[PDB]
């Protein structure tokens, strides 16, 4: 099968209306929530512009390649993938109208070129250099929070978001690889949300208040089997010869109670007290008569522990992982400065915090375990992804289409290449940056032409970047409001745009092939 | 999973459970028109009460089949 | 859909009507399913098997369906029963007509948005008038009428017919023991069905009630350590083997005798260990029956898994099958243990009584289990009514007067703001209204007869519909000031979470 | 059963229908081709090679296009998007005239008198280019480069290519013609950076040898390559067993050592360090070289030993018993291995039989590696043409009209029946100067007529189309350049294509 002259940009220019037309409702506060049933079969609740993509079972190629495209902007920013995808349809709006006129799209595409430049130009002159104070890093986590959940969860989280961030600056990063370990805590209400410096253990060591304040915690992160499954074997697993099985029987029993005795040198190696704390986190669950016994010793010895925290408590904490508890100094081991044990749920959920490197910081929402706190996990995630732009970058501009129009008056009153070839693709290049202010008032009552006259004026009066309020349709300047972009962020959805909207209108043949 | 209610759900109910009072409206007389009864079986089943016959009935109506568990009571 | 892509499920006219539409069939068969009662729901299950019962949430556990929308709500009406007790009914019929009347201001053209904000700000005000309308508290939960008075509003919300004598039932089997201060049996409160001895000959017994039939002799002590096995003895018999019938019968006797002398030893070493009592979850043996006489040991001849589990979580046993001669982890906790008999059947009785670590269950005794299983459905969410954790459960006003009460006040609050969530305070108001017009279509008249006398009647608290004369023609049934309470927490609950769903289900388009 | 025009028109409809979507995919300016798998794959490219491989093709025409692609792949490797295009509309406008007329063989010697006259006309366009100049080699891989539109650091990488075809320009045939690349050897490398390497003597071996096997370095002694036979004796002159007995192990291991000390003692004559051995090579024989002070290597492929033999200039020998420094190492020789990244890489300098040198190239990653590759890829193309042909013909439309043109006045000089595949033809050379004016976006029907205008005065000498900038540009002022050998061999492919269909009249089974 094969797609000639007319069908084939037709195709690629249709689809792109109702991907841009169903997912129009999901940036901003504005953005609506959506589920997902039809993309597992499962009850999903979810909301990204990429992951949005990933999830549904697409099958019309452009769509596929967007979501390979956004997968480049969604590492970096994470929300501004549903912001890439408003203004591609919008872009494909305007030159199909000149094609429709008849046109090639290859002068269009030429015009799309220098169009994006002066733009690119526009960007250095936009960009406001503010500090990354504390105020000025809630309001973008405000406007990230609040695009994916409500703004009374928004500003319960957003106390969190923005603590963790200036604590890696303590590490000077501008970037989020740590300090992102997401902890989900079993309660019914996802109200509340705990900031954690160090780290969370899931457990709680079966016989309690063995040592559940630790002021001095000399962490080991071991896997130590207390527990040990005892076999006889012939053949790597049960056989029939029962005069060879049973000499190995004997040197079984001797496995158990020699982990037990290596536990009482170790405590004495380590603390030589009961005044400083000692803490095993055991990877298995341990004896409970060793628990009775380890806890008289000084020693809290939790069990079961998570395979993730495994290794994470390495990094911030440290405790390297053994078979043995053998004679080792506070060198060997990592350190802690506080250890209490916390309860919500059936479980308990042991807090390890003040670290001896508080590299890694724990996140700890409280939900009613549902898809809701699957559904704050996420967007808490690209709440971290927005203000990681934010520590990269030193110009945060308002945003929210207060750029938008203020490009769209450069791009068609100055011609940068007053030559009618390229002036063309600049025409569809401004109508494009049009769609996000336009249509997310349009949806809060205050219809499209009431928003876009006013914030024309009110830009080219003031020169102030007078934004859209998106909760009643009207633009309000949101520099006070607090709907906030990255320098780092609108780059990329400018890039991400034009280079994947030039490749599909330049095709004119799509045709079945393997 | 399905469902159905309503009075036209209900109706269904009425008329299902007339069929079986329309059999039995004279058993406990002597009399009538008879039903000898053979199932998977293949057997011959006569009686000369229908409770003996209810027995026999696997009905396919819930609701017809209170009105069974009263009578079988 | 245009092109190749974008599969969904939702859409203009399928988010708009078949999202709610879907919230509306479920909704439809809870009309009459709190407060009074003629509604009945005939059920054949995932077993195929005829029940029928009024709780919703064995309805809709029964209920499946591919709307998210609609399988949604169904979990916050479990987040309610796990919070508080029955209640359950009301979430779902809330919230569902709550939804049709925003598919109305989506016909005038109002956004979603204005729709999703305008019950938010309905929910708060709502919540802030709503302890002003506290009428009542349990004052004393020792006294049987006022705990009594609470539980006959639950019990009429599964059936009307059984709502009193079972309120004092329920007080006299004594969730009045509890102080609720941080304490309340879930496990320990466990119904048992016993057959026989006709519904109203259902009575009380404290402490863990087994069905099973007691075998052997009565325990050595109140206070003995209870052993509880997942199979300890067995029963036996053998077919044709790889070749039929094997070629002798002499170590069928051989086999036979070390079985004897084994459990010899096993009743012998719980004597010794000193356990004075074995629950057996599998048969009992004859060999080791005989031996347990001499040993006065009490002996179960068989339990369930639900038997074992409450064993291993009150008296904090463990359960495993014991082919060794068995030592004591157990760890009996129970002080008192009895013998009684309960619709005439051999009942184990356990029982030990604390302040905050009590136990008091609540038995049955009617003549048929298909009709008691619906029955202890009136018990179930009637003992987690009693889960406030509090004394005073700060009471409203039962039956359903709370809610003509509360929608006088939104419509007047929805009428004193602007804006276009203006519209959905006063649709707010239109959500209480609907349970009541769904309740008197099942009382005998119209629904017009009824909701204009709770508006006209005033700020009362008192007047609301039963399912008697009072309840038809002149609509005024005192359900506050006849016996008939609700508490606080579990209509608060029941309100925030039916808002929360719906809003939650209202933005969504795929 | 298939006869008549019907197999005549499928070959044009075939035909035709690849190259549309194709001719969209030229120019540095291009329309990128959408392949949409069943499985919902896509593919986004231009390169008709990744295109014709990837489609399906049910028509045996359509197959027998991919094999003069094929052809152009095997000899270049380039213009193989281009040699499908010029073939389409030479079957196209020219037959359904005349096979309704009816002529198969008047068709074919038309086409063999379209070649010549454009061969001719070849020699008219393009001036000679410099072989011994890097900056006239400079803009005409300037012009390669940004087809792909890579030069972030492929423009230091035209210097290295330039510097490793004009130095390997060594190919006989009786007349030395070279179109010889696989005597060039890219460096493949994760560490370092581009920009601070540079080609080298001899021919640099990045294939097995990436260990210093050979020495640490080597200023004077020579390198040895062995086929010759290492295969040791067993008895006294005799092949019988091998060691597998300690009666065995006593008599022959004396006889062992003793055939590869006498071959040894023949290799020490020329002194080297190192001895790489690869046909007959035994485990013995190379650790009596390490008791000889000699580290030996084996364990490479022939190719290799082709390019090491070639690092050098010397004759691999075949005779084991007599070795000289005028057989293996001609010359003093350089061998240098050195740390690039963690690895010991070897270079082979100073290759007498003068004029070796290949291309190092680094990326700080393989992916860095890789992208300035491809772009010396195509630079490598194009100076082994320069090679094969030292001239350039002007890019765009002023190699294609002024040819256009040659055959109009040869069609009215011969005026037979030749003369409208002649016409014909002039317009099928004229498809890719009109697709540039789709690859910019300007008025087709103006700028070929304007073209044709330029040929009244100017002769479209320089004065070309671009799909660029949509004008009819100087190519002298532009840089878009070409040699004269890969514009020749593009129009060969492309009259073998429409001399062979045409034949194609029936297609039995």
């Amino acid at each position: 099968e094969v797609a000639r002259a007319q069908a084939a940009l037709a195709v690629n220019i249709s689809a792109a209306r109702g991907l841009q037309d169903v997912l129009r409702t999901n940036l901003g506060p504005k953005g609506t929530m959506k589920m997902l049933v039809s993309g597992a079969g499962d009850i999903k609740l979810t909301k990204d512009g990429n992951v949005l993509l990933h999830e549904m079972q697409i099958q019309h190629p452009t769509a596929s390649l967007i979501a390979k495209v956004a997968t480049a902007q969604d590492d970096i920013t994470g929300d501004g993938t549903t912001s890439n995808v408003l203004i591609i349809g919008e872009l494909l709006k305007q030159a199909d109208l000149y094609i429709s006129e008849g046109l090639h799209p290859r002068i269009i595409t030429e015009g799309f070129e220098a169009a994006k430049e002066k733009a690119l130009q526009f960007l250095e002159e936009v960009k406001v250099s503010r500090e990354m104070d504390r105020e000025t890093l809630i309001d973008v986590a405000r406007t990230s929070l609040r695009t994916k959940v409500h703004a009374e969860l928004a500003d319960v989280l957003t106390e969190a978001v923005v603590d963790s961030i200036l604590a890696i600056k303590k590490q000077d990063e501008p970037i989020d690889l740590f300090m992102i370990e997401i902890m989900e805590m079993k309660h019914k209400s996802e109200t509340d949300t705990s900031l954690i410096r160090g780290l969370v253990l899931d457990h709680g060591a079966r016989h309690p208040d063995m040592k559940k304040r630790v002021e001095d915690a000399y962490i080991l992160t071991c896997n130590v089997s207390l527990e040990y499954e005892k076999t006889e074997v012939n053949s790597g697993f049960f056989y029939k010869s029962a005069e060879e099985r049973e000499k190995l029987v004997k040197a079984e029993r001797k496995f158990i109670e020699d982990r037990v005795k290596k536990i009482i040198e170790l405590k004495r190696k380590v603390c030589g007290d009961s005044d400083k704390g000692f803490v095993v986190i055991n990877q298995k669950g341990i004896d409970p008569f060793s628990l009775d016994a380890l806890s008289k010793e000084g020693i809290v010895a939790l069990r079961r522990a998570k395979r993730r925290n495994m290794e994470r408590l390495t990094l911030a904490c440290g405790g390297v992982a053994l078979n043995s508890f053998d004679d080792l100094s506070p060198d060997c081991l990592g350190h802690a400065g506080l250890v209490y044990e916390y309860t919500l749920g059936e479980e308990k959920f042991t807090f390890i915090e003040k670290c001896n490197n508080p590299r890694s910081v724990t996140l700890l929402i409280k939900g009613p375990n549902k898809h809701t706190l699957t559904q704050i996990k996420d967007a808490v995630r690209d709440g971290l992804r927005a203000v990681k732009n934010a520590i990269d970058d030193g110009c945060v501009v308002p945003g929210a289409g207060a750029v938008e129009v203020a490009m769209a008056e450069a791009l068609i009153k100055h011609k940068p290449s007053v030559k009618g070839r390229a002036q063309l693709g600049v025409q569809a290049f401004a109508d494009a940056l049009l769609i996000i202010p336009k249509v997310l008032a349009q949806n809060s009552g205050f219809d499209l032409q009431e928003t876009l006259v006013k914030i024309q004026a009110e830009h080219s009066e003031s020169g102030q970047l007078v934004g859209v309020d998106l909760n009643t349709g009207e633009p309000m300047v949101a520099a006070e409001v607090g709907v906030w972009d990255n320098y780092c962020v609108k780059k990329q959805l400018l890039h991400s745009c034009t280079v994947i909207a030039t490749n599909i209108l330049l095709v004119d043949e799509i045709m079945r092939a393997g | 999973t399905d469902s159905s209610q309503g009075i036209p759900q209900l109706v269904s109910n009425i008329s299902a459970c007339q069929v079986i009072a329309e059999a039995v409206r004279t058993t406990l007389g002597p009399r009538g028109m008879d039903k000898l009864i053979v199932d998977g079986r293949g057997k011959a089943t006569i009686s000369n009460d229908g409770a003996t016959i209810l027995k026999l009935l696997d009905v396919v109506h819930p609701a017809a089949k209170t009105l069974v568990d009263i009578a079988k009571s | 859909m245009l092109k190749e892509g974008a599969k969904h499920f939702s859409g203009l006219e399928e988010a708009v009507y078949r999202n709610i539409q879907a919230c509306k069939e479920l909704a439809q068969t809870t009309r009459t399913a709190y407060g009074p009662n003629g509604m009945n729901k005939m059920v054949i299950n995932h077993l195929e098997k005829l029940f029928v019962t009024n709780d919703a949430a064995t309805i809709l556990r029964e209920l499946e369906v591919q709307h998210p929308a609609a399988k949604m709500i169904v979990m916050a009406s479990h987040m309610q029963e796990q919070e508080v007790g029955d209640g359950t009914n009301f979430v779902l019929v809330f919230a569902g007509a709550l939804l049709e009347l925003a598919e109305e201001l989506l016909r005038i053209g109002l956004s979603v948005s204005e729709v999703i904000e305008g019950y938010e700000i309905a929910c708060r005000k709502a919540h802030e008038i709503l302890p002003n309308l506290v009428c009542c508290s349990a004052k004393n939960l020792r006294d049987i009428d006022e705990v009594s008075s609470l539980l006959r509003t639950s019990i009429m919300s599964k059936q009307y017919g059984n709502e009193v004598f079972l309120a004092k039932l329920i007080a006299q089997a004594c969730v009045s023991i509890f102080p609720d201060s941080g304490h309340f049996n879930v496990d320990n409160i466990r119904v048992c069905k016993i057959l026989g001895s006709g519904i109203s000959s259902s009575s009380v017994l404290h402490g863990m009630v087994f069905k099973k039939e007691t075998e052997g002799d009565v325990t050595s002590v109140k206070d003995a350590k209870i052993a509880v096995y997942s199979c300890p003895f067995d029963g036996m018999i053998t077919e044709t083997k790889g070749t039929v019938l094997i070629k002798t019968a002499e170590e069928l006797m051989n086999f036979s005798k070390g079985e004897e002398n084994l459990m010899d030893a096993q009743v012998k070493a719980i004597a010794d260990t000193g356990a004075n009592v074995v629950v057996t979850g599998g048969k009992v043996a004859d060999m080791a029956l005989h031996y347990a006489n001499k040993y006065n040991i009490m002996l179960v001849r068989l339990n369930s898994k639900w038997d074992l589990r409450r064993l291993c979580k009150t008296v904090g046993a463990t359960a495993l099958p014991r082919l060794t001669p068995p030592v004591l982890e157990e760890m009996g906790h129970c002080d008192s243990v009895y013998l009684s008999e309960v619709g005439d059947t051999q009942v184990v009785v356990f029982k030990h009584e604390k302040e905050d670590g009590a136990i008091s269950t609540i038995v049955l005794r009617g003549s048929t289990d298909n009709l008691m299983d619906d029955i202890e459905r009136a018990v179930d969410d009637g003992v987690n009514t009693f889960k406030v954790l509090t004394r005073d459960k700060r009471l409203v006003p039962g039956g359903g007067a709370t809610e003509i009460e509360l929608a006088k006040q939104i419509t007047s609050y929805g009428e004193t703001c602007p804006g276009l969530e203006q519209y959905a305070i006063k649709k707010f108001a239109e959500a209480f209204e609907a349970i009541p017009r769904a309740l008197a279509e099942n009382s005998g008249v119209k629904a017009n007869e009824v909701i204009s006398k709770l508006y006209a009647v005033h700020q009362e608290g008192n007047k609301n519909v039963g399912l008697d004369i009072e309840a038809e023609v002149p609509a005024v049934k005192d359900m506050l000031e006849a016996g008939i309470l609700d508490t606080y927490l579990g209509k608060y609950w029941a309100i925030k979470l039916a808002t929360n769903a719906a809003v939650t289900v209202l933005r969504v388009d795929q | 059963r298939e006869s008549g025009r019907k197999v005549q028109s499928g070959n044009i409809n075939a035909a035709k229908t690849i190259a549309d979507i194709i001719r969209t995919c030229l120019g540095p300016k291009s329309m990128m081709k959408m392949l949409l798998d069943p499985m919902g794959g896509i593919v986004m490219t231009n390169d008709g090679n990744a295109i014709l491989r990837e489609i399906q093709v049910q028509h045996p025409a359509a197959k027998s296009m991919i094999e003069i692609s094929r052809t152009q792949d095997e000899e270049v490797g380039d213009g193989t998007t281009s040699v499908i295009i010029l073939a389409g509309e030479m079957l196209s406008v020219a037959e359904h005239f005349l096979e309704q007329q009816m002529h198969p063989t008047v068709v074919i010697s038309a086409y063999r008198k379209a070649l010549d006259d454009m061969i001719s006309t070849l020699k008219k366009i393009s001036i000679p280019v410099d072989i011994s100049d890097s900056d006239m080699m400079l803009n005409i891989i300037n012009s390669s480069i940004t087809t792909k539109a890579i030069s972030r650091w492929s423009s230091l990488a035209c210097n290295i290519a330039l510097d490793a075809v004009k130095m390997v320009q060594f190919e006989e045939n009786g007349r030395k013609e070279i179109d010889i690349k696989k005597y060039a050897r890219v460096e493949k490398i994760p560490g370092g950076i581009i920009e601070d390497s540079c080609v080298l003597r001899g021919v640099m071996i990045n294939k097995d040898v990436t260990h210093p096997r050979m020495r640490r370095y080597i200023k004077n002694p020579r390198i040895v390559l062995l086929d010759s036979s290492l295969e040791y004796k067993k008895g006294e002159s005799q092949t019988d067993i091998e060691i597998t007995r300690e009666e065995d192990f006593t008599r022959i291991l004396q006889m062992e050592e003793e055939y590869i000390q006498q071959l040894c003692e023949d290799i020490i004559q020329l002194k080297p360090d190192v001895v790489i051995t690869e046909k007959g090579i035994s485990d013995l024989a190379q650790h009596y070289l390490m008791r000889a002070n000699i580290t030996a290597i084996r364990r490479v492929r022939k190719t290799d030993n082709n390019r090491i033999a070639r690092a050098c200039g010397a004759r691999i020998v075949s005779r084991p018993e007599e070795l000289r420094e005028d057989d293996v190492g001609t010359g003093a020789g350089l061998l240098e291995i050195k740390k690039i990244g963690d690895e010991y890489f070897t270079f082979i300098t100073d290759c007498k039989d003068p004029k070796a040198c290949t291309i190092l190239l680094r990326g700080a990653s393989k992916e860095i590696l890789s992208e300035v590759e491809r772009n010396l890829q195509d630079a490598m193309q194009v100076c082994r043409n320069v090679l094969l042909d030292p001239q350039l013909v002007p890019g765009g439309g002023a190699s294609e009209m002024a040819v256009a043109h040659a055959l109009t006045e040869k069609s009215k000089a011969m005026t037979g029946v030749e003369q409208w595949p002649y016409r014909a033809v002039a317009q099928a050379l004229e498809v890719i100067p009109r697709t540039l004016i789709q690859n910019c976006g300007a008025s087709t029907i103006r700028l070929l007529t304007s073209l044709r205008a330029k040929h009244t005065q100017e002769n479209c000498e320089t004065w070309g189309v671009n799909g660029e900038t949509g004008t009819l540009v100087d190519m002298k002022e532009l840089g878009i350049w070409e040699p004269l050998a890969v514009k020749l061999q593009t129009y060969k492919t492309a009259v073998e294509t429409a001399v062979l269909l045409l034949r194609i009249d029936d297609i039995v089974s």
